[PDB]
């Protein structure tokens, strides 16, 4: 067609009871650059070549409901250097409620859990957040 | 009576030699150092005197003189040095080192301090590293031996 897609209809599968979230970020892939030059090159700028890869962490937010303490449980699964690891899948849906773009995350485990702030005059809900480390990510469109 | 001290970055070097005193490129240097003298002594202990020992003068030592420039591809001075180094043929020279200032009474450039350096001859010659990945200038450095230096009072 000739029309783009929006970002207000998605889904996350993380091994919990609720698939709804308010914010999803940190989807990025990067590669390093190596520079090189020899003495007699008629070119005075350096040459470039691919190096190692690097992935960023994942940050997700959600509102707080009564009777739901999954973030703390997963974080507290930690032992000296061991922890439960999970496969994380994030999808993008259309108007028939089917997927369109999929991000696949291998061997995720949480590194930070942040609770809410309390203000007396605050007319806002209670927001908790988590940060996730993971080895590698993939992108599937179509 | 002095209130402000002199500045170090306005200076000159003169070769009182074969015919090098009239060559303009032979007076322009990026750096000059090595102008220092030291007295070497020995220690003698006297029995019965436990409060101090005697320090006795022995000899005098001088530092080598070091000059640094950007590389000059055709230099009479370097011909003199390489004649000394390759053919073991040395001919010592005299030098002047000047520290300059502005005098006015309009203004003029004049010497402020002058040292005479007696019987200099080549000691060392070097050029900096060539590196394909750095922004740098080819810099040559010369080191000289001499007998002594004096103030032109």
């Amino acid at each position: 067609a000739e029309y783009p897609l929006p970002k207000f209809h998605f889904q996350v599968d993380w091994g919990g009871s609720r698939l709804g979230f308010t914010e999803v970020s940190g989807l990025d892939v990067e590669t390093e650059v190596i520079e090189y030059r020899e003495g007699n090159l008629p070119q005075y700028h350096k040459l470039k070549m691919p190096g190692m890869q690097k992935f960023s962490n994942i940050t997700m937010k959600r509102g707080t409901f009564q009777g739901d303490n999954d973030f703390y449980k997963w974080w507290n699964t930690v032992a000296l250097n061991t922890i439960e690891r999970r496969d994380l899948t994030i999808s993008l849906l259309n108007e028939k409620h089917e997927p369109v773009v999929v991000w696949k995350v291998n061997r995720a485990w949480p590194t930070k859990v942040q609770s809410t702030d309390l203000k007396g005059d605050g007319n806002e809900v209670a927001i908790e957040s988590i940060e996730v480390a993971h080895e590698g990510l993939t992108i599937q469109n179509g | 009576i002095r209130t402000y001290p002199p500045v170090s970055f306005f200076f000159e070097v003169v070769f009182q030699g074969e015919n090098l005193d009239k060559d303009v490129v032979e007076t322009r240097f990026q750096s000059v150092t090595g102008l220092s003298v030291d007295m070497q002594t020995e220690t003698l202990k006297e029995g019965g005197e436990n409060r101090f020992e005697h320090i006795l003068p022995v000899r005098t030592k001088y530092d080598p003189l070091v000059l640094k420039r950007g590389l000059v591809n055709d230099s009479q001075m370097v011909k003199w040095c390489m004649d000394a180094i390759l053919n073991f043929d040395i001919r010592p020279m005299n030098l002047l080192v000047r520290l300059l200032h502005i005098e006015r009474s309009s203004s003029t450039i004049a010497p402020l301090m002058t040292w005479k350096v007696i019987n200099a001859w080549p000691k060392k010659w070097s050029v900096s590293e060539f590196n394909a990945e750095q922004n740098s200038i080819a810099v040559e450095s010369l080191e000289l031996n001499y007998s002594y230096f004096e103030t032109l009072k």
